[PDB]
């Protein structure tokens, strides 16, 4: 809004969070494509790759199919394609 | 000062400054890096000065011994804690444990002789209950060879080593710290087979022969290693002899071997990975979710942190991280649901980190010095919900009215007319027009609960030193100057029971008037907290006396007043959110709490009272003080001139955890309710322990799939979470997404992990704590063998096997007895008991198999395996003894020795305060006796106005006289005497003296001041010696009671036992109302399968509990108002009964309790017709019909003779121990019959309406009007 | 004609009342020692 | 008055949404 007043504990003791235009230190928005406490969205990072691997491992499919999905994961690169494979696997698991 | 043995279990933190100080004064080289070099610089400068005392001299001599022995080893290297963990966990010596090895070998050869009969006696009980005719051939072998399993374990030799070292250092410390003899011999190394020991009084030096490694340890490290290994050995044995943990054993063993391999490389930061097994055990349970979008949500954060810790530590390679992640996957990924909370029990068995003060002060300074920007609109929208909650909480309980309540100023029409009409208002109106509550001024309508009890003040707390002497905690060694001496006391009870003028209103006015902001003595200090697996973790705060008193007073006010207002087709479906409240009290500024403290100021009528915390903190300095980390100060300075550095936190803003808990808890609900209204979902919060859960709930159509129902119930809370996060961030709180869980299935609490109606309990948390010596002040075999049997019975209810837990208890008792007889530091164990007992093998196992209510040392009887409370200890122990004699575990003459043993010497008050006690010679606890003596003495000698006029030295004689009058009649009733005496003013004194928890320091002070005589010291310094002598006499005595046989019922046996035991106070008069038949002897059983006809039913019995279970794959998922101490008088007058004449005496005692007349008393008492399941998984399927069991003795208008719930608990127990190893409940539906027989158990009694009091009633000269003592002005 | 602005003036006063209770200072007696002294003497 | 009413109500409209800035040190 760029228009929000600010009153501090004292007159001149508000110079800390006045420059953070840039008035309040907001919070990072929980987006549908950013990993947060709600929902899973995989990045390119090894953390996310290992999490998808753990989902394949702890899923309740058959062993050969689990290994085949692992092989499919071995040759995937890029956050976008990784997210597509994640959606595919989530669709497959409940089938 | 010799009745105090050194500590046996770990109770303090491991401070690296401690070891650094010991080694730097002993002049030994050491590879110990310190964050702050101030301690080393201080010690160095002090040595250059020339300061030295006896401790310095002793450490110098020990260091000389170490440095002279280190010459034989050319390439020695000090391996520091925790890098030495992998070695010192698997250390083993063969020429140092030469004694304890033989001791435990003898203790195992005794069990090898008793074990076949133990198994036979358990198989008898099983077959009697009706679980077949033969135990599992695996269980038989485990029970019989349970000693060989415990001896062929990988932790046995480390256990022997870390027990020998522990007891040797304990003996050294005990025999040395006593001022008897001062001439000391230097300690020399003990060259063993593979290691070389030097057990000094302060530090232990262990050199490794082949490896050349050198380790220096302290008493805390030795205690921690002994605890860790005694836990690992017990848990590995309990998972080896058991079959349900056949899969868990491999995972836990791999976890041990995998995280042990990081200690040599990673070091101290390895506990940041060890402390990641509590969140991971939930992140890996989320992978079974039903809304696939949530799977991995928490696991991503867990793995991100596990990667960041490795990167910051230095293991930047990717191979190490990948192998670690694969290992953790293998460990935690599993199929069975009930084995997912088990890895929780094991994450405390890697030891505790070594911590300092700087790294725990910076972590809290970072959070307490931080600007914030709150939002006024949402602040007031929450304040409106607060005012609305108060409005509704007063309109209820008062018939919909606002007599003293709010008076708005410019309110809206609906909210102004709600007051006129005297009706409430929901969250909708408040959040809609919160502008109406923008200026509401309450008026005092809440009294001040003043003299409820003394809990808050009496409960042991520490006090900080007065601000003028804030550095008296640091001894003169580690400081660069002479610190000021410490005048004031250092305990809440020591400063409270010496308060010549105490007044809660004086304290409240000390806050109101505002002298707490000018008090030149206020001081707040931080202290590191022991047994935490986080290097920063937590601290606990200590503040001065007046301020601590005002704090506890404020918390009691806010918990007794409005704090109680906040307690509370289409189906409902609820998800769960769980977030931990650590580091959540430092984000509580004054701005966000003043609007809620002001309404409470105006409710209780205490101007500017309820916001004392921030007004005091915002202008004070708080340092973190431990005796070994001093500040760097060349000369003494006040606490206001110290800079903002290592240990100081100048002028904080946030709160302090624990203080104002009720205030924060009631001021945090308005924002939950606002965020719930903004989404249209009904929530319910629960703060249980250290993490709060919220159960968001929504109504959904019934004719829906379970999958879609749970998916929508998770979507609604995924929406609610962001709203709540925005609200908390606008009021100033960060609801982090890493430390939080959202899940549609589970939530953590303090009784396990609730998972969709189940409960994944952790059974191996108490087996890891059934260590040898129990927590006490003097090593006592009775308390040890009671703590050994009080934890197996908890593992049994959390999921362990009954028979294997019983055998483990028997074995651990048999070797605890031997350790206390021939491997103890006690000095009163003489050859007249040590030699005969250790020589006679049969007697030594008889004393360890004989139950404790009879005279033995076995505290776990075969009925405590199944039911929660046994009926009568003395009539159940005799049934247990009969079972043992029948199964030929003990000879027949033991029953005669029991029934003709030597009666002890106890008075009437002891029989009235312990009513099930077939009196025994020298059985009580030395700790309990010292507590009940010192508490009584210090409460009699106290000028405190709160409890004055209550503790006069004649109180003991008055108690004994009242007990004699109550018990002594023509028919004795110990239970009723106990109830009356407990509720009287003689039970109030004992309750206060028990609440006054005396510490080792307090008993030391009492002995220094002469609290108890040297005669009592000599009487209680050789107690356990008398226990063993009395047991020897009991088991050796050769008498016979010709009227005793195996066939006479256990009830008759217990009656005869009590009569013969104290006829000196009975003279033949019947004791009545104690004996209740034993459940396991009285109840037989049978299991009806698909096609068969019952046999014990058709044999004639028609009284039996009927349990049913169907077949289906499960076990995975599916003038009297606002009562007061007048209630004490009421329950007493009902326990006395209805009497023609003795109603006068009943009224007399109830009058001494509370002020009321006989007529009001008779009309208030409820005259009666007489004169006197969250633990298992197969109780959901179970169906119970109580109809056939309704047959009791004449089934008249009385209570159930046997506790009716026993015949149901004992049925659920057998059904659970049947389906314990099955995944499904079978193919055919099963039925269980639980016939009972109490024929000969019926006491042939004469129904006395009441007994005439055959003693004159003498009471206190006048009932004292102390308001703490039951009130004497109700109306 | 006048009450419609008197309500606004009272709303502003009620806002400034509870805005200087949640901010320490800003006056001679600007804090909140304005409750009934005590139910008991 | 017809204009002063809104000219003063806008003040309350703007004051009903402000931001309180809390500092880091209790004394400064
Ligand atoms: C502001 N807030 N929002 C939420 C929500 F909704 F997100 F869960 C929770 C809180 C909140 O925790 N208040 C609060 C409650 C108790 C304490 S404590 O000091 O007594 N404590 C210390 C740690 C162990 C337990 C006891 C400190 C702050
Ligand atoms: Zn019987
Ligand atoms: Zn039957």
């Amino acid at each position: 809004p760029d228009l929000k007043p600010i009153i501090g504990r004292d007159s001149g003791r508000a110079l800390a969070e006045v420059l953070k235009l840039l008035k309040e230190f907001q919070l990072k928005p929980i987006g549908k494509k950013v990993s947060s406490a709600v929902g899973f969205v995989p990045d390119t990072g090894p953390a996310s790759r290992s999490v998808i691997r753990s989902i394949i491992k702890s899923s309740r499919l058959e062993e050969d199919r689990k290994r085949y999905l692992m092989t499919l994961l071995d040759d995937i690169k890029g956050a976008n394609d990784l997210a597509k494979f994640h959606q595919m696997l989530m669709k497959i698991i409940m089938k | 000062n010799q009745i105090l043995y050194p500590e046996v279990h770990l109770d303090s933190p491991i401070v690296t400054n401690k070891i650094v100080a010991i080694l730097e004064y002993a002049r030994v080289p050491h590879a110990y890096s310190l964050e702050d070099p101030t301690l080393c610089q201080n010690i160095k400068h002090r040595l250059k000065n020339g300061f030295s005392n006896q401790m310095i001299i002793n450490n110098v001599e020990v260091g000389n011994v170490i440095k002279s022995k280190l010459r034989s080893y050319p390439a020695h290297s000090h391996i520091p804690y925790p890098n030495c963990n992998q070695d010192l966990f698997n250390i083993e010596d063969k020429e140092s444990t030469r004694k304890i090895r033989e001791l435990l070998k003898k203790g195992n050869s005794l069990y090898s002789k008793v074990s076949d009969k133990v198994f036979q006696c358990l198989r008898d009980t099983n077959s009697r209950l009706g679980l077949g005719s033969e135990l599992r051939e695996d269980i038989k072998e485990k029970i019989i060879n349970l000693g060989v399993y415990m001896h062929s374990s990988q932790w046995f030799e480390p256990f022997l080593f870390w027990f020998t070292v522990k007891t040797e250092m304990r003996s050294v410390i005990k025999s040395q710290t006593h001022t008897c003899h001062r001439r000391r011999h230097t300690p020399v190394f003990f060259t063993g087979s593979s290691v070389e020991l030097l057990i000094s009084r302060d530090l232990v030096a262990i050199i490794s022969k082949e490896s050349q490694h050198v380790y220096y340890l302290t008493f805390e490290l030795v205690l921690m290693y002994c605890d860790v290994i005694e836990g690992r050995l017990m848990t590995e044995t309990a998972m080896t002899i058991d079959a349900r943990y056949a899969e868990l054993l491999g995972r836990v063993r791999y976890m041990w071997k995998l995280i042990d391999g990081f200690f040599p490389a990673l070091g101290n930061p390895t506990y940041q990975i060890v402390a990641m097994l509590e969140p991971l055990s939930l992140a890996y349970l989320q992978l079974r979710d039903i809304t696939v979008e949530l799977r991995g949500a928490f696991l991503n954060h867990c793995f991100t942190e596990i990667h960041d810790v490795l990167d910051q530590n230095g293991f930047s390679d990717e191979g190490t991280y990948h192998e670690l992640i694969e290992a953790l996957d293998y460990i935690f990924i599993t199929d069975d649901i009930h084995l997912t909370g088990e890895i929780f029990s094991f994450f405390r068995s890697f030891g505790h980190p070594r911590l300092e003060a700087v790294t725990a002060a910076e972590n809290v300074r970072k959070y307490m010095n931080q600007p914030k920007v709150i939002v006024y609109e949402t602040l007031m929208k929450g304040h409106a919900i607060f005012c609305g909650i108060i409005i509704n909480g007063y309109r209820d309980r008062h018939g919909g009215s606002w007599p003293p309540l709010t008076l708005p100023l410019h309110a809206a029409d609906t909210i102004r007319n709600a007051q006129a009409s005297g009706e409430g208002l929901t969250h909708e109106q408040c959040v809609d027009n919160w502008k109406s509550f923008a200026g509401v001024r309450f008026g005092c309508f809440m009294p001040l609960s003043l003299d409820s009890d003394l809990t808050m003040y009496l409960k042991d707390k520490a006090l900080a030193a007065l601000q003028r002497e804030w550095d008296s905690v640091y001894p003169k060694e580690f400081l660069r100057y002479d610190p000021p001496k410490g005048t004031g006391s250092r305990r809440l009870v020591d400063v409270f029971l010496n308060d010549s003028s105490f007044d809660p209103y004086d304290m409240i006015m000390y806050v109101v008037s505002g002298a707490y902001l000018h008090d030149p003595e206020f001081n707040l200090s931080y202290s590191l907290k022991e047994k935490e697996i986080k290097e920063t973790g937590r601290l606990f705060a200590k503040m001065t006396y007046k301020m601590r008193a005002c704090q506890v007073i404020a918390e009691n006010l806010i918990s007794n007043g409005i704090g109680k207002y906040f307690k509370d087709t289409y189906e409902t479906v609820s998800a769960f959110i769980t977030t931990d409240l650590k580091k959540y009290c430092l984000n509580w500024r004054y701005e966000t709490i003043s609007l809620f403290a002001q309404r409470l100021n105006e409710i209780y009528g205490l101007p500017s009272f309820f916001q004392w915390l921030h007004k005091r903190l915002e202008t004070s300095v708080l340092y973190v003080s431990d005796p070994h980390c001093p500040p760097d100060l060349d000369a003494h300075v006040p606490l206001c001139k110290v800079p903002n550095d290592q240990i100081f936190i100048k002028y904080p803003m946030g709160g302090i955890e624990g203080y104002c808990q009720k205030l924060w808890t009631i001021s945090t609900i308005p924002y939950l309710y606002l965020a719930a209204y903004e989404s249209g979902v009904r929530i319910a919060s629960l703060v249980q322990g250290d993490n709060q859960t919220i159960a968001v709930t929504k109504r959904v159509p019934s004719t829906w799939p379970y999958n879609l129902k749970k998916r929508e119930a998770a979507r609604v809370t995924r929406d609610y979470f962001v709203i709540l996060r925005q609200r908390l961030h606008d009021i100033g709180h960060h609801l982090k997404a890493n430390e939080t869980i959202v899940s549609s299935h589970f939530f953590v609490y303090s009784k396990g992990i609730y998972y969709d109606g189940l409960l994944v309990s952790q059974s191996l948390k108490s087996i890891a704590r059934c260590v040898f010596w129990s927590e006490t002040i003097v090593d006592e075999t009775r308390a040890a063998c009671s703590n050994i049997a009080t934890t197996m019975a908890k593992s049994i209810e959390r999921g362990y096997d009954r028979y294997l837990a019983y055998s483990l208890n028997v074995l651990k008792v048999i070797q605890q007895i031997l350790i206390s007889l021939g491997f103890t530091i006690n000095s009163t164990m003489t050859r007249d008991v040590v030699i005969p007992l250790l020589t006679n093998n049969d007697l030594l196992i008889r004393m360890a198999l004989l139950p404790a209510p009879i005279g033995g040392m076995n505290y776990l009887n075969m009925s405590r395996l199944f039911v929660r409370n046994i009926g009568d200890p003395v009539t159940s122990s005799i049934a247990d003894l009969k079972r043992m004699i029948l199964a030929s575990l003990m000879p027949e003459e033991t029953l005669h020795q029991v029934m003709t043993q030597q009666p002890g010497d106890s008075s009437f008050l002891d029989w009235a305060s312990d009513p099930y006690s077939a009196n025994l010679v020298c059985v009580q606890s030395i700790t309990r006796l010292l507590k009940n003596i010192t508490a009584r003495f210090v409460l009699i000698h106290s000028p405190n106005p709160m409890l004055k006029g209550l503790f006069h030295d004649d109180s003991k004689e008055e108690d004994e006289r009242l007990a004699a009058f109550l018990m002594d009649r023509h028919i004795i009733v110990p239970r009723a005497a106990h109830e009356i005496l407990d509720h009287s003013v003689t039970g109030a004194r004992e309750s206060i003296a028990g609440m006054l928890d005396t510490t080792k320091g307090l008993i030391r002070a009492s002995m220094r001041k002469g609290g108890l005589t040297s005669r009592v010291i000599t009487r209680l310094s050789n107690y356990d010696y008398e226990q063993f002598r009395a047991g020897m006499v009991l088991l050796t005595g050769r008498k016979r009671n010709v009227l005793i046989d195996k066939e006479s019922c256990s009830v008759q046996l217990a009656r005869a036992l009590r009569s013969h035991m104290w006829a000196r106070l009975a003279r033949g008069r019947p004791i009545y109302g104690l004996e209740v038949p034993d459940v396991l002897e009285s109840m037989r059983g049978h299991l009806i399968r698909r096609h068969e006809t019952c046999v014990i039913c058709e044999c004639g019995s028609v009284n039996y509990g009927w349990f049913f279970v169907p077949s289906g794959c499960q076990l995975d998922d599916i003038s009297r108002s606002l009562r007061s101490a007048v209630r004490i008088a009421t329950v007493y007058s009902w326990a006395y009964g209805d009497d023609d004449s003795s109603w006068n005496e009943a009224w007399l005692l109830a009058r001494q309790r509370a002020n009321v007349s006989l007529e009001e008393l008779r009309v208030i008492t409820p005259i009666s017709t007489s004169t006197n399941t969250s633990l298992v998984r197969v109780a959901r399927y179970t169906t119970i019909s109580n109809d056939n069991l309704s047959f009791v003795i004449s089934d008249k208008k009385v209570d159930t003779n046997f506790i009716y719930q026993q015949g149901m608990l004992l049925g659920l127990g057998v059904l659970e121990t049947l389906f314990r190893l099955e995944k499904d409940t079978g193919s055919s539906n099963t039925v269980l019959h639980l016939h009972v027989e109490t024929d000969c158990c019926v006491i042939p009694m004469i129904d006395h309406p009441r007994i005439p009091s055959s003693r004159k009633l003498e009471l206190r000269a006048e009932l004292c009007t102390n308001p703490l003592i039951y009130d004497n002005a109700p109306l």
